[PDB]
């Protein structure tokens, strides 16, 4: 489950 | 309707979360969890009851709601909570883009 940075 | 963490229809509940949230950050955990979010416990990286969408890397500057709408476009949480119109003005500024040209 990876991360969808913001900035 | 189908919540991805159905534990947390309830932001009280989400709000319990964020202890390990660097209090330093300038979003706080009132916020991000009214957003719909909750931490995961790691850095800063928090994410959405209703979608799941992951989001780590926050600026001083980036908004919770706002950040939820301009790379988690289809959660049925925010469209249902601000609306389409605000998804739409998020996105649509990017009116600096025809302007940089
Ligand atoms: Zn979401």
């Amino acid at each position: 489950p990876p991360f969808i940075s913001l900035n | 309707y189908f919540p991805q963490y159905p534990e947390y229809a309830i932001e009280t509940a989400r709000l319990r979360t964020f202890e390990a949230w660097p209090r330093n950050l300038k979003q706080k955990p009132h916020q991000l969890a009214e957003a719909g979010f909750f931490y995961t416990g790691v850095g800063d990286r928090v994410r959405c009851f209703s979608c799941g969408g992951g989001l780590m890397d926050w600026n001083d500057n980036d908004e919770p709601w706002e950040q939820h709408a301009l790379w988690l476009s289809q959660c049925r949480f925010v469209k249902l909570m601000k609306g389409q119109l605000y998804i739409d003005t998020v996105a649509a500024k990017p009116v600096l883009a025809e302007e940089k040209e």
